[PDB]
């Protein structure tokens, strides 16, 4: 006989019925990277701790007016 | 179509799959090879 009730019982005791798989479908030919988490910064210190401050301010943007004759 | 056997894979992939396929396709000496003549479940 085959007795495959039997050897399936057989498979099933040695095995423990874990014995299927989830097969995947996948259809690209080339695979990449997945897209994952990605932080911004939280430091524990500043770069520099203090803003400089407005570098370019009017009054010293403009530096002079000419008095020329043109 | 599916096509799940004609994919690039990535390098790690093709490393583990192939090397347990080589392991396996290959002669063994005795003293290895006593492993997986291991134990059953139940106990």
């Amino acid at each position: 006989a085959p007795s495959a009730k039997a050897t399936a019982a057989k498979k099933a005791v040695v095995k423990g019925t874990n014995g299927k798989k989830a097969l995947k479908v996948r259809t690209s030919a080339t695979f990449r990277l997945p897209k994952t988490l990605k932080l911004a910064r939280a430091p524990k210190y500043a770069s520099k701790a203090v803003p400089h401050y407005n570098r370019l301010d009017s009054y010293k943007v403009i530096e002079q007016p000419i008095t020329s004759e043109t | 179509r599916n096509l799940s056997r004609y994919v690039k894979w990535p390098e790690y992939v093709r490393v583990q799959r192939q090397k347990k396929i080589l392991s396996i396709r290959l002669k063994v000496p005795p003293t290895i090879a006593q492993f997986q003549y291991t134990l059953d479940r139940n106990t």
